[PDB]
């Protein structure tokens, strides 16, 4: 919204950890997505979120952590401070990784 | 592509924020990006430092690893002998083509493991050794990555 999504639907801004500023994604590396996904709280239960960056290969991420499998899901966390979930991946869909905008910052 | 190389790395050997949920599940691996000579290097890193294994180690544990970083705490005698056990196990189960590096680590303790001992261990197994001053674990990964990059470049042409 604003100078956030390009005409092609890509992220205009870098995506950062809100807590430590680790760079998760470079600009232009992801597509805006309104798919509804459940993300457990980053503390202490969670939110149904529907604004995400959709990334098509794990190696497009600049810096990110993956949790061990929880069923066929892996959650994404900050590589540096490990706060998360900031994102979500279903292993059955090899080319779809979601970073929730509410859970990150943009520079 | 958004990078020039992908290296798979293993971080082994014993030695503050908080996310409980994440503490409960545990980290599988991390992806990090660095630059070396203006090339973009993607690192996929599994770190089992501070982690004792219960499970018996197989070839499946080291398959695909391109570099292994071996860490011990210079203040700890157990942690140093623990790296000697690891070096033994790697030589048996990991590819003989894997790059390896030993790191003598560690603010706040008496040094219990000498630098000569660390240097002599690397010599006995024919691999590099760093004691991490302005020189730390990050510099070590850059060096390990440098070494994998050089080897890799020749192979391609
Ligand atoms: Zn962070």
């Amino acid at each position: 919204q604003g100078h956030m999504v390009s005409a092609e639907g890509r992220n205009r801004k870098a995506v950062l950890c809100q807590r430590c500023g680790s760079r998760v994604l470079q600009p232009g590396t992801a597509l805006f997505s309104r798919r509804q996904l459940f993300l457990p709280s980053m503390r202490k239960d969670g939110d149904l979120l529907q604004e995400h960056w959709l990334v098509e290969d794990m190696f497009i991420f600049e810096n990110v952590g993956f949790t061990k499998d929880v069923g066929n899901i892996k959650f994404l966390v900050c590589a540096d401070c490990e706060i998360g979930p900031i994102g979500w991946h279903c292993l059955d869909d090899k080319n779809s990784f979601y970073v929730a905008l509410e859970r990150v910052s943009h520079e | 592509k958004t990078y020039d190389y992908l290296f798979k790395l293993l971080l082994i050997g014993d030695s503050a924020f908080n996310s409980t949920f994440i503490s409960t599940i545990g980290i599988d691996f991390k992806i990090r990006t660095i630059e070396l000579d203006g090339k973009r290097i993607k690192l996929q890193i599994w770190d089992t430092a501070g982690q004792e294994r219960f499970r018996t180690i197989t070839t499946a544990y080291y398959r695909g690893a391109m570099g292994i970083m071996l860490v011990y705490d210079i203040t700890n005698e157990k942690s140093f002998d623990n790296i000697r056990n690891w070096i033994r196990n790697i030589e048996e189960h990991a590819s003989a083509d894997v790059e390896k590096m030993i790191l003598g680590n560690k603010d706040v303790d008496k040094r219990q493991v000498s630098k000569e001992r660390g240097e002599k261990l690397a010599l006995d197994y024919g691999i590099k050794f760093m004691e991490t001053a302005n020189i730390n674990v990050e510099n070590a990964f850059f060096t390990l990555a440098r070494d994998i990059k050089a080897k890799m470049d020749k192979n391609w042409k």
